[PDB]
């Protein structure tokens, strides 16, 4: 007689593929997936700040497009920017665009103190038909279109120190007119010069003057420069002509922000990982969703799928 | 694999045993019975969640970076800003690639261990008692009821008790 | 390694056995031989064409890239440039070596792994009609003939035939 | 009596090393080598299209350099470029040569399409004896040098629209004579100016006259710009002097190409990888072979030798 | 862990054991004493110091390289200088974590195993004049003294001279 | 009666605990730490040739501000740029000066051999109150101030053909005077022209008269650029004003050399790796001392520890 004693171990009729060092198709009780592979769609409005520019770029909102005026001082984690957005003010350019659109992205803030600038001698806050604010000619909010008075245009020399304990940010520009006749009707001169400089930079510009393809009916256009006061430095702008004056400046700070491009609705629900697809869970330490992420996200691999063992092999009855 | 016990000398799984991973299946002259053992199930288990604590919910937090996708041809900036990427993330993803294959052998030879474990416990439990049948089985050389079965699951069985009988079974012409 | 078989309880291999990884020499009645054993070369051979598979003919394509050598001198971008490439190249290199390390580490152990499952397997089969001589071989206690021992390679060995005669040499006096 | 059965494994009399985790030096009965370290010396003519610059540059065959004249609307999937190149028409630089070259190797292809700009008003078509073609004084064959016409030199605005469903690729330049002798004489006028202009982008260029260090005995210079044009969008080219025209606009296309500097052959056969030391196999993972790639290839690695095994310890009698 | 000798089978470690990793205690007529084993000590201090010499002493010199603290905000390039700093470091910083836990991982294993190969070493040994007691102990069925221990730890034990006093003290009723 | 006979494995008291695959936090009786995390603040002197800036920038040593008179000429492994650094010549900016400073950071030499320019026509070596030299109004020692002579600046066209086997480095500059009365004053004309050129390249500068911020007392400012000569080609310099002339070249090298920013002191002491906070052993293969490193370094990790088992698992009785 006696007894047997046998041992074993469980199977299930259900088991998984998953690939190993010596095999690629080996069937384990059960697995899990590593790699995130969807999204719900809509960027989530929790935790990180989140900026929908709507119908304005990152730098519409900052040169003061009037309809971007609802964006001003206002701060963010995350600016979103959306393919649908276009400028509706004088047409313009950025040397060095992503630069500008990245260091404002980052530094997270749209705050602005204006400044008394000493503009004695022309004729400040020249406005456009081509921006329109509030059904009249106007011109970017935060910049200052300068012309001639009594049509003299005298050589501008003027200071602004910054005395603060922080970085200010200056944004400035050059107007190139499309004739002569029309550089003469706003500057009183041929040709205009502009100079910014501080201690420890400068920036000299030089107007000019000729037909581009017109933009909404505009065929002059104004180039967008900016500079950097540190603590203790000045600005020093010297123009006798076609300058395009700031306001004041742009507090530059540093922390988490940055600028994403997306189409996602943004949504009320709270996620950490924000892809331009949407908000993605952040569960498994990697995703296939997209190579653009913020936030505390898995890391994004060629793979649509890896399965981890989370059990034996498989061995049915 | 690397033990082999399971898809080796067991001859297949048990999917009947719903309340454990590994365990005893029994015959004497009681009936016939089956018993998950909880302490080798555990053991598989923890070193299994040991690795999903390493994984799940442990990603990193980035935030501003730079460009991924480009509306102008630039040339030679925007061509390292391309290979950057491309290379952090063909390294990733051989990471992720490796991770999973080291990882799942791993789990294969960890849980045929646990396996092999509780199979060699037994077999020095019983000493001369019984013989090794080379299916993962035991013949147990003495009348052995159900408490005697419970005690050798349980860890306390007296071999002492039982040496005699066994031995005159075992070693009979 | 891990197991100890190979380079540890077995003294050496065979360079005489040319038609398989693993097998077995016996000395009987009728003379002295070797056989090798196919499953268990067949199991080492394909785990290790397994790791071929994920090496070999799986090559990544690339297209245009970032330049890699300069004839003037540049400063910033050049050296962002350089410095990319040799971060990447470090970065696949440690991949590279690391790989090869681990799977040779893992190569021996799954080899010797084979070894000693075919002992045991072979250890069991035999009960109680031989003993083990801790270097790999067994003292059968019975006459045991080529067709015998064939039995035994075949795994259709009984050992209750032979079990009488095997008792009564073991436990001699 | 009884018998003995013993179980063992092979060995063999010439093992290999290889290293482990735990010992740089073990033998095992067979191993493979993972690194690639040569090739056949010459660059496969198949399966990828290969176009062999020969005594031409990428930017000389797109400029219409005489010599380069076989390679006018050719595609490929690699270029070519041996060291042996030279330029022998006018002496020009490019601001940014390597983007202009890397633009337009990735774009693949010199498909060139003409088109029929105005030029009332001036003369087209000068040559030099420093561009000759079929032994006559020439000129790049895809640019237009204009000069005055009866001694006048009337200030050209030329438009040409992108109506087209793909982009349009633009090759100009402005001359910089070598004296004012020559600028008059040329151009009927002290000073030239280019300006260049889209919707979206504005290339104003300032002639320099002065002597450089002769180039096949030439002081004076081109520089060449390039101009990208999208569908809607519109180019404008306004001058006064020193205009080297473009003559239509090139094609550009996305996908799989790329440049290579090597002097290796092109050999007739079948190779998937390019180095530029030649083609190799890839049936290995690594290769130590070149940094430079192109194709499916192993990735480069520093080591000269990675033995993977392929067996068992060898553990010979 | 992966063998389960220790902190497995054997209950725990001994303090009391200064001049080798594994070793021998014993109790006979004469007393009761501890031997350190040289040969399994030294094999995994080997296989440990091997993976030391890979990882001690080995560092890759690097000399100009990008610029990676700025004193001034500049966008692009400095986003891209700081990206591939980042990407690198992680990249490392992964690496170096793995290497730690897979490393351990097989450290603990190691050592496993060279307690298991020693234990199954001298179970061969005994034939079949002892019984395994299922904690690492093994019960001699035979007098044996401390010259008798010593052949045992040094490996010269003739089982031969035992056998027939320890089948009757084995098979005993 | 017989024996036992019972198999085992050493522990200690004093286990310490480390992370594996499956595990946390398992004691095991031994580890090493695989990174580094200190340094002992100083930078070794050995085995690398260390150089010291002091007050001085590499900028500064390279231009010859007096107060860097001492480094001419002088090779370095490492150049160590202090924070205390700062300018006591002309104020001056340098367009790309990252880029000067890398390239001769990495060339590793300031040898300098003077050159016999033909300056006939105006009056040389020009000296300023703002860069004193031995109580003396000076200039930078590697520069060569020119300025009228008799109140006339006669068109520079001035050559230096490279006839060596090696490559020379060109330091030179434009002067930006504050007003035009410093314009007439220096050059004796309204407006200066500066045109470097080679075979294969030109760098055309324009002045740029006006006040900048007063540096030191001075509102002008010099701008730095650089120009690279092979063997075979030829530096051209042709000028009507505003010259800031080199002396001769600079040999530029190629080799390990670097430059690195930190105020550690200076020990006598040998350590193969370097770091801004002092010099680190390097026996470790890792370290998060600081991601800046040169010479033969662990690398760099956020972790600061990871603990290597060198021991089994320790279970103590
Ligand atoms: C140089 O050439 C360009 C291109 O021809 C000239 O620009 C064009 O000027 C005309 C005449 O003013 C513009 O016509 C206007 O079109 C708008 C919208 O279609 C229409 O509403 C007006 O009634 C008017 O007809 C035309 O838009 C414009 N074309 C482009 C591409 O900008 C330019 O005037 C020339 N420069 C000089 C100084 O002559
Ligand atoms: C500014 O200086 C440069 C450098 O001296 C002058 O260029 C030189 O001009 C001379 C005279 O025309 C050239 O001579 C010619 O050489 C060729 C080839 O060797 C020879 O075949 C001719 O018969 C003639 O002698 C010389 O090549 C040239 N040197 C260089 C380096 O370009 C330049 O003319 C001066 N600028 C002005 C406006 O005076
Ligand atoms: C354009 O505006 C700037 C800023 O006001 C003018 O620069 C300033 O010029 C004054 C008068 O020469 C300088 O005053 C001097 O200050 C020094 C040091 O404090 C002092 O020692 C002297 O006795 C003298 O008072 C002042 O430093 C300077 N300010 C700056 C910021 O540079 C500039 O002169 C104007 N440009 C023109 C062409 O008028
Ligand atoms: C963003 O711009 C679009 C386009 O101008 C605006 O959509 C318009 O909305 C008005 C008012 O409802 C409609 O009369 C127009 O027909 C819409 N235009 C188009 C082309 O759809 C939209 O309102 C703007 N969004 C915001 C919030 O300012
Ligand atoms: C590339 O240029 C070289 C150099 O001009 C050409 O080689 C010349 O060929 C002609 C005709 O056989 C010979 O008379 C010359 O002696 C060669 N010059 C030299 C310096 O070797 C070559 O033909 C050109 N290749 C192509 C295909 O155009
Ligand atoms: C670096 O510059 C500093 C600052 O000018 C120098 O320190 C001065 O040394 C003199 C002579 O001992 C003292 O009279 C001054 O009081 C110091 N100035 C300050 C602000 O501390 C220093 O000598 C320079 N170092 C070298 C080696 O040239
Ligand atoms: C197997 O099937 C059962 C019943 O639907 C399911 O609950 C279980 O999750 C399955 N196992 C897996 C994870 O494949
Ligand atoms: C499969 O494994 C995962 C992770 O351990 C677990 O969450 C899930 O419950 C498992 N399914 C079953 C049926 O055990
Ligand atoms: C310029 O416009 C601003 C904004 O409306 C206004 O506050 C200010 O008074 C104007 N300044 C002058 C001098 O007209
Ligand atoms: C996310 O968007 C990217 C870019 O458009 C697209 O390639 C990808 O398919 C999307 N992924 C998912 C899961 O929606
Ligand atoms: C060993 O030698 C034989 C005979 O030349 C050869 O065929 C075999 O490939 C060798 N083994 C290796 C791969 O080292
Ligand atoms: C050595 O291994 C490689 C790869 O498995 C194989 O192609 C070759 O035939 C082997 N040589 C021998 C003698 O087995
Ligand atoms: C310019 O030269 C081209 C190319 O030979 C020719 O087809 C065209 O007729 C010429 N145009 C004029 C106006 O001379
Ligand atoms: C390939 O060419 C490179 C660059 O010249 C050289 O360093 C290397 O030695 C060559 N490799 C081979 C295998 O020919
Ligand atoms: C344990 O303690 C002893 C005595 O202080 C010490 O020498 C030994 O290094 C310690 N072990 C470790 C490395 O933790
Ligand atoms: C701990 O391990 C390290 C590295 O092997 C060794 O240098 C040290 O002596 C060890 N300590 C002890 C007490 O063994
Ligand atoms: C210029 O100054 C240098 C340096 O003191 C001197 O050697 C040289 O004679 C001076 N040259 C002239 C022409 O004054
Ligand atoms: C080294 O200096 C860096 C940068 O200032 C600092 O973050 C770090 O704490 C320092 N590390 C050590 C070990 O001193």
């Amino acid at each position: 007689p006696g007894a047997t004693l046998c041992l074993g171990h469980h199977a299930v009729p259900n088991g998984t593929i998953v690939k190993t060092i010596t095999n690629d198709q080996i069937e384990v009780t059960n697995a899990t997936e590593l790699v995130q592979n969807s999204s719900i769609g809509e960027i989530c409005d929790s935790p990180h700040q989140i900026l929908d520019g709507e119908n304005c770029t990152l730098i519409d909102a900052l040169l003061g497009d009037p309809q971007c005026d609802g964006f001003q001082n206002k701060k963010w984690d995350l600016f979103v920017e959306r393919s649908k957005a276009y400028s509706n003010c004088y047409p313009y350019d950025v040397p060095d665009y992503a630069s500008l659109r990245s260091l404002v992205a980052s530094s997270g803030t749209l705050e602005f103190n204006n400044e008394s600038f000493n503009w004695t001698g022309v004729t400040q806050n020249g406005t456009s038909s081509a921006c329109i604010r509030r059904s009249n000619n106007s011109f970017f909010s935060r910049l200052n279109w300068l012309t001639h008075l009594n049509f003299k245009y005298p050589a501008l020399n003027v200071t602004m120190p910054n005395n603060e304990q922080f970085d200010k940010l200056y944004i400035w520009g050059v107007h190139h007119p499309g004739t002569d006749k029309d550089q003469i009707f706003l500057y009183a001169q041929s040709s205009g010069r502009i100079t910014v400089s501080t201690k420890r930079s400068q920036q000299a510009v030089i107007p000019n003057i000729g037909s581009r393809p017109r933009i909404r009916n505009i065929p002059s256009r104004i180039s967008i420069y900016w500079t950097i006061v540190k603590p203790g430095d000045i600005l020093l702008i010297n123009s006798t002509g076609n300058l395009i004056a700031p306001r004041g400046y742009f507090k530059i700070r540093s922390g988490k922000s940055s600028i994403m491009r997306s189409d996602a609705p943004i949504g009320k629900c709270n996620s950490e990982c924000i892809t331009p697809n949407g908000s993605i869970p952040n569960d498994k330490p990697f995703q296939n969703v997209n190579r653009i992420t913020y936030g505390a996200c898995p890391r994004y691999v060629k793979q649509s799928t890896l399965k981890l063992a989370t059990g034996m092999r498989n061995v049915p009855e | 694999g690397i033990f082999g016990a399971i898809a080796g000398f067991i001859e297949n799984g048990w999917e009947g045993m719903v309340d454990g991973w590994y365990g005893f299946r029994h015959q004497n002259s009681e009936g016939r019975g089956q018993a998950a053992d909880l302490k080798s199930t555990q053991a598989a288990i923890d070193q299994i969640n040991g690795k999903l604590n390493r994984l799940i919910g442990k990603t990193n937090e980035k935030f501003h970076q730079i460009e991924k996708e480009f509306s102008e041809v630039e040339g030679r900036i925007q061509d390292l800003e391309k290979y950057v990427e491309d290379t952090k993330i063909d390294l990733w993803s051989y990471n992720a690639e490796l991770l999973v294959a080291l990882e799942n052998q791993h789990t294969i030879d960890l849980t045929d261990s646990e396996m092999n474990k509780l199979f060699e416990k037994t077999k020095k439990q019983l000493r001369e008692n019984a013989e090794d049948m080379g299916n993962g089985c035991f013949k147990i050389y003495h009348k052995c009821d159900n408490a005697c079965i419970g005690s050798i699951r349980n860890g306390t069985y007296d071999h002492d008790v039982y040496r005699d009988e066994a031995l005159n079974n075992r070693f009979q012409i």
